[PDB]
């Protein structure tokens, strides 16, 4: 807020309740911001495809049961919310985040034992 | 089944043309293209004009090439600050992650005919910090790039060296004469 | 001649615009500069000084009243941010 | 309103984390009756958000957890 | 798909998949390789640490090729088509040979005949007596040897000479190419005024570049692509009037053709290929094409052959052309209510400066 125009300054969660809020709180900036984010970057994916990345990127965190973790995972997201907000990351960052768009592919393991085998390790 | 009826008969009466470097200038039409080819090149290395991205410690040795010890202004060197004005690249200095994506784009942004000069270890692979996670091994990763200069940093006469070189190159640009080949 | 179709050019610019208000104020120029050359291609005919100088003024007094009214609409876009008519 | 239900209906019955359409009513819940976690949930008040064109804090975001709720909440905000 | 490919001659290349300092282990000459299309098939070899040679003729055009492979990867040639030292020079070495060399107009040292017909007659006896494994060579869609229309006709010669010096040459039939820096996207988008004297009527499927250039890849990979043709287009049919009215709806500026009649600007046409020193677009054996209609052979290979799906040109238009759409705040659609009523919650102008 202050010091620049998304700035959060940086606080420990006091309970279980308070960290549930700001998560959810943090999922409603990200998803509300996808149609800013598309037409700010040019992203060649409608609002639906961007959306669905936040949540899983939400999802990946899911299972987290330690109040600490939380509180650097929520930290990560406000540095990475103020940097995509203000115009500082730009489009080969914000474009790298979608890991369709790498030259081979987003399949980038091998589906099971034998295609990777018969490749040589993937 | 000879193709075409004539192709069995054809591959006799095929003339062999010189390549552009072997060439030579014989009449008149083809020696106005090469008056042309001097006048337009003379103008080109008559008024160099770089824009000096400056990234690091080799912009103090650029920078000490428009002192009054080299003084490249009497040559008609000129260090203009937008990409708009210029016609070559200095990249003297080291090119991070961060600000590759903002060379590129004042790369984009500079009128043809242009030129890229890799000045420094630095900007050529990597220098000194080839190993670096944050580091660009050459901005020949970015750009493409018209002559590397080496040293790190090399010596204002070393950058002259490559200027000349790059002049040199210009000087023997085929422009006029290359339309006319094809 | 040439001056009569000017006014109706200034005349002309009240009848078509109904949202311009800068327009507005341009079309009062050109009245203004249609009159003035009036006046002075009279002033030719009548080999009167006089003319040109009663030109003059209304030149001061037009570039005069210009700023005013400019003046006038910066203060009204200071508060309102548009000078466009809703219609 | 009835205005605000109809289009009530035009997101929720399009969006495709229901566990079946037509479970909607005047007064359903979107856990207990429609079977929608908690991120589910963030995403339904987002779209209507979207479709009154007015923002929603998220404290009151809070408070809407059913279908009454934010045909409720809809008709005070002035914005529509 | 693995880390073994066997060449038609045999050869086993034991290859490290991976991205610039990677081992591809093919090593490819691409002539014509500084057009629109060169580009998007020497990146995809490069990037997979594959040796490109590319024959040129300006220096200054070929400059942008290099950035795409590792040190040692991209190597230039200087070239003329009819220098053959040149040719097999730049062709001795390569296992796969890409003939990209083509041209729309006639010009003062080539006749279409001259830059196709003899043009792959000089590398195509360059690729056989050095025995390179692939020689794939491009065409155009509707390429007939009986055509009238010399452009479509020296494609077809083209491509029996082609497979006579060298059968197992494989055969590629692009339609007209929309992407970045295309002359369908572009070409509709910038100039003010076209001569087009057939109403922008002629048809034709578009496919994207980056496809085509995909799909030359992949033929290099398969031994199954040797010997066949491959008819390549997008999935839907377009007229030039159709995708003019998606870069109309993309850059909200108005088409405007002049539509001089065929027997006036044919003529026309001639004169100022003869005369201008550029492609402009406009010549005599280019008003004749567009009469012609696109039609595509059914006993063709397509992208079905090759594991790809074309998408369509309308999916395209909005990001090759949004840089050209304004965005001056002049352009802005009127303020809603809503807008007209937060502007009283600002000064809008500094009184104290
Ligand atoms: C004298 C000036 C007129 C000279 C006669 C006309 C020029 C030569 C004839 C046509 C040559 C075309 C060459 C085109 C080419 O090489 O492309 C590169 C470029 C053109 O690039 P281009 O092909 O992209 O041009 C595009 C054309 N438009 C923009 C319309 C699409 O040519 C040049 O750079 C110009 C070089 C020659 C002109 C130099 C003029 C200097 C005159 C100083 C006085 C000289 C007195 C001599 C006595
Ligand atoms: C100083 C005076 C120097 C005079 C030098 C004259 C050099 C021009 C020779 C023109 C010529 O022989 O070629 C004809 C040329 C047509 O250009 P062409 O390359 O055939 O077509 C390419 C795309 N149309 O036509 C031209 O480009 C002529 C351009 C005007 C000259
Ligand atoms: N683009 C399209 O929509 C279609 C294209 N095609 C075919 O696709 C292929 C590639 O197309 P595209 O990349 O767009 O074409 P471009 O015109 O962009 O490039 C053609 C290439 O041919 C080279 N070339 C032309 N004439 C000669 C010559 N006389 N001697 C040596 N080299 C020459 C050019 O080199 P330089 O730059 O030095 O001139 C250039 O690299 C060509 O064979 C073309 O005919 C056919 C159907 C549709
Ligand atoms: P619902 O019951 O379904 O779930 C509620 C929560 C998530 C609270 C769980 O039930 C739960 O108990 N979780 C445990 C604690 C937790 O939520 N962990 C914190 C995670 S915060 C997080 O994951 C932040 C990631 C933000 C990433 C945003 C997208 C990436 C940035 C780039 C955007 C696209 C390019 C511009
Ligand atoms: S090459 Fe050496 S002198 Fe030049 S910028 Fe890098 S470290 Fe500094």
């Amino acid at each position: 807020v202050q010091p620049t125009k998304f700035a959060v300054t940086v606080r420990q969660s006091r309970n279980w309740a308070d960290a549930k809020q700001r998560v959810i709180a943090a999922y409603r900036a990200w998803i509300r911001a996808a149609p800013e984010i598309q037409t700010m970057y040019s992203i060649p994916f409608p609002v639906s495809h961007i959306r669905t990345r936040i949540r899983q990127e939400f999802e990946r965190h899911r299972y987290v049961n330690k109040l600490n973790v939380v509180d650097v995972l929520l930290q990560q997201s406000n540095a990475d919310f103020q940097e995509t907000m203000n115009f500082w990351r730009q489009q080969s960052h914000v474009m790298a985040f979608f890991k369709e768009e790498h030259f081979r592919g987003e399949k980038r393991l091998p589906s099971n034992f034998i295609t990777g085998f018969l490749e040589g390790r993937n | 089944v000879e193709p075409y009826p004539g192709y069995e008969l054809r591959k006799s009466l095929r003339k062999e043309v010189p390549l552009p470097s072997q060439e030579g200038t014989k009449g008149l039409v083809q020696y106005a293209l090469t008056t042309l080819d001097i006048i337009t090149n003379w103008a080109r290395q008559g008024s160099f004009w770089p824009m000096t991205f400056g990234l690091a410690c080799c912009a103090v040795e650029m920078m000490h090439l428009s002192t009054p010890r080299y003084d490249q202004d009497r040559l008609g060197i000129i260090f203009r600050a937008s990409p708009r004005q210029s016609d070559v690249m200095i990249v003297a200095g080291t090119l991070t992650n961060k600000m590759a994506p903002a060379l590129r784009q004042v790369y984009d942004q500079m009128p043809d005919p242009r030129w890229v000069i890799s000045m420094g270890s630095c900007a050529n692979g990597g220098g000194y910090y080839h190993y670096s996670y944050s580091v660009v091994r050459g901005c020949d990763r970015i750009v493409p790039v018209d002559v590397y200069v080496p040293g790190c940093p090399p010596t204002s006469e070393a950058l002259m060296y490559g200027i000349f070189q790059l002049q040199r190159k210009m000087r023997n640009t085929k422009i006029t004469r290359m339309w006319y080949r094809k | 001649n040439i001056t009569l179709i000017l006014f109706l050019i200034g005349i002309l610019g009240f009848v078509l615009n109904r949202k311009n208000i800068i327009l507005m104020l341009i079309s009062i120029e050109i009245m203004l500069l249609s009159i003035t050359f009036l006046i002075l291609l009279s002033s030719l005919n009548m080999d009167d000084i006089i003319g040109q100088t009663y030109a003059i003024y209304i030149i001061v007094v037009a570039g005069a009243e210009s700023a005013i009214g400019l003046g006038i609409l910066v203060a009204f876009y200071r508060l309102r941010g548009s000078i466009a008519i809703e219609y | 309103k009835v205005e605000v239900y109809e289009r009530i209906k035009s997101l929720l019955a399009g969006f495709d984390k229901v566990n079946d359409p037509n479970n909607i009513t005047e007064t359903a819940h979107f856990a207990n009756d429609l079977g929608l976690d908690s991120l589910d949930t963030v995403e339904v008040v987002m779209a209507i958000e979207e479709e009154f064109s007015i923002e929603i804090p998220d404290k009151d975001a809070d408070q809407i957890h059913s279908v009454d709720k934010a045909i409720e909440y809809i008709l005070r905000q002035p914005d529509a | 798909i693995s880390d073994i490919h066997i060449t038609r001659t045999g050869k086993p290349l034991i290859r490290i998949q991976g991205g610039r300092s990677s081992l591809g282990e093919h090593t490819a000459t691409v002539f014509g390789a500084t057009g629109q299309l060169g580009r998007y098939i020497v990146n995809r070899l490069a990037r997979q640490g594959c040796t490109v040679i590319v024959p040129y003729r300006e220096e200054m055009a070929k400059r942008h090729l290099k950035v795409s492979g590792d040190l040692g990867r991209v190597i230039f040639m200087e070239f003329d088509l009819r220098n053959t030292q040149s040719i097999e020079e730049s062709v001795r070495h390569s296992d796969v040979v890409y003939n990209l060399i083509g041209r729309d107009y006639p010009t003062k040292n080539f006749s279409l005949a001259d830059v196709h017909i003899e043009g792959t007659e000089r590398i195509v006896e360059a690729v056989a007596k050095y025995d390179v494994d692939r020689f794939i060579q491009v065409s155009t869609y509707n390429a007939n040897p009986d055509s009238t229309c010399e452009f479509f006709r020296t494609k077809g010669i083209a491509e029996k000479v082609a497979r006579h010096v060298f059968p197992e040459t494989t055969i590629v039939r692009p339609a007209p190419m929309f992407g970045f820096e295309d002359r369908l996207l572009l070409k509709l988008a910038s100039v003010t005024n076209l001569f087009t004297s057939n109403h922008m009527r002629e048809k034709f499927w578009p496919v994207h570049v980056n496809e085509v250039g995909e799909a030359l890849e992949r033929m290099l990979y398969d031994d199954s692509t040797a010997g066949q043709t491959f008819e390549l287009y997008g999935p839907r049919q377009y007229s030039m009037a159709q995708i003019a009215e998606l870069v109309d709806r993309e850059i909200y500026k108005k088409r405007r053709h002049i539509n001089l009649p065929k027997p006036i600007l044919q003529p026309l046409a001639e004169l100022i290929n003869r005369v201008l020193w550029w492609d402009t677009g406009l010549s005599r054996d280019q008003v004749e094409r567009e009469f012609h209609d696109q039609v595509i052979d059914p006993t063709a290979k397509t992208f079905k052959d090759l594991g790809m799906e074309p998408t369509d040109i309308s999916k395209w238009t909005y990001h090759y052309l949004l840089p050209y759409r304004p965005s001056t705040y002049y352009d802005l659609p009127p303020s809603t209510e809503k807008e007209m009523r937060e502007e009283r919650k600002y000064l809008h102008v500094l009184d104290d400066q």
